C-alpha cells in the first residue's frame, strides 16, 4: 500500500518554485563532500 | 457499516474522488478511460 501511494503521489507531482529550491540546495551543497569523493573516485583509473 | 463510514469520513472532511485508492493494484488513469471506453457518456453535458 505504500508503494502503491507511492506511485500515485509521484505520478500526479507538478514541480514548484519552493520544492525545486530544496532539491537544489539538497544537491548542491549539503552533499558535497560526498559528491566530491565520487567525482574522486572517477578519474582514478588503475592499471597492472 | 462501511456504508455509514465512507458517508461519515466524506461529509466530514471532503475528500476528491481521485485520492480514494480501493486496492494497491487500482490505477486512477487507467480505470476511468477503459469504464468511458466500455459506456459511452454525451460530452455536452460535461461541457455545456
Amino acid at each position: 500500500e505504500v508503494l502503491a501511494a507511492a506511485n500515485s503521489f509521484a505520478e500526479n507531482y507538478s514541480a514548484t518554485s519552493q520544492d525545486m529550491d530544496l532539491f537544489q540546495t539538497l544537491t548542491s551543497c549539503t552533499f558535497s563532500k560526498e559528491y566530491a569523493w565520487k567525482d574522486f573516485l572517477n578519474g582514478i583509473h588503475c592499471d597492472v | 457499516s462501511l456504508d455509514r463510514e465512507a458517508q461519515n469520513m466524506v461529509v466530514n472532511k471532503g475528500i476528491c474522488p481521485e485520492d480514494v485508492i480501493p486496492d494497491s493494484l487500482f490505477s486512477f488513469r487507467h480505470t476511468m478511460v477503459l469504464l468511458r471506453r466500455l459506456f459511452p457518456q454525451d460530452s455536452i453535458s460535461s461541457f455545456y
